[PDB]
């Protein structure tokens, strides 16, 4: 399937949204 | 990560957080200062929890459902090194909390985000290699039946085999076709499609050197040698193209 994919890209950009925190 | 990532969906989920990850090591840890305050961070990496909560879920599921072997055995230590990555996230969002200023929170932020990408890095790796190991059989499987034109002495079975290989390279054709799109190395892209287009054009000349071979064989005449020795070129021709695509499917830096 591509649900694996997806919930793969999710954690990608919650990481993002974490260092984007941090203005990175 | 250094070198270029493996496919386009690869590169399109974990490129642009590697380069955050690059600016951030610039930033604070091994670029200039990293002192001055870092905002809580307790909602954010409470959001990357539940995320990579929800990629184990998928995962253990892909594992108690695919019939590959190795994906079996390679998946699950991913979820682990993910799940063990974001418990460092968490302990620095504490020790931020307790202390902005902290360096070694700081060091747990880097440390913990690269371990999710690079044990995401590993689950998709995992995958993808699961899914050439499928276009692979199909490639063995034409392989395989490809050995088999060696015998075949009639117009009957002739027909018969040329109504199995058709679909079969049909298939093999989609499958390489679709996979050539998402090489991120020019090189490999041509290489694949080169051997594919050299072998959908051998194909009608695999069925005529058959076709020839079939009728001198059901003549009293002609000379049956000549008709062999190229029908079995033809098929030694498109085997070695078949394995320089199953060998192309298998590089990466």
């Amino acid at each position: 399937k591509k649900e694996l994919i997806e919930s793969a890209r999710k954690v990608s950009e919650k990481v993002s949204h974490v260092l984007a925190a941090l203005q990175a | 990560m250094m070198p270029v990532f493996h496919t386009r969906t690869i590169e399109s989920i974990l490129e642009p957080v590697a380069q955050q990850i690059s600016h951030l090591v610039i930033m604070h840890e091994e670029g200039e200062v990293d002192g001055k305050a870092i905002p809580d961070l307790t909602a954010p990496v409470s959001a990357v929890q539940a995320a990579v909560s929800n990629l184990v879920r998928v995962g253990k599921e892909t594992v108690q459902t695919t019939e590959d072997q190795i994906l079996k055995r390679d998946m699950p230590p991913a979820f682990i090194k993910v799940e063990n990555a974001c418990t460092k996230l968490v302990r620095a969002a504490q020790m931020l909390q307790a202390d902005p200023y902290s360096v070694p929170a700081r060091d747990y932020l880097i440390d913990g985000s690269r371990g999710i990408l690079s044990g995401t890095s590993d689950l998709l790796l995992t995958f993808d290699e699961a899914e050439v190991r499928k276009i692979i059989r199909v490639c063995k499987g034409i392989l395989e039946y490809l050995t088999v034109a060696e015998v075949v002495e009639t117009m009957e079975d002739l027909v018969t085999y040329t109504k199995n290989l058709g679909p079969g390279m049909t298939k093999m054709a989609k499958m390489i076709d679709e996979r050539q799109q998402e090489l991120t190395h020019q090189e490999h892209r041509v290489m694949l499609v080169n051997s594919m287009n050299t072998v959908k054009e051998l194909l009608p000349v695999l069925i005529s050197a058959m076709k020839i071979f079939v009728t001198t064989k059901n003549t009293k005449s002609q000379g049956i040698e000549e008709a062999l020795k190229n029908r079995n070129f033809t098929v030694e021709k498109m085997s070695a193209e078949i394995n320089e695509i199953i060998r192309v499917l298998q590089l990466t830096s």
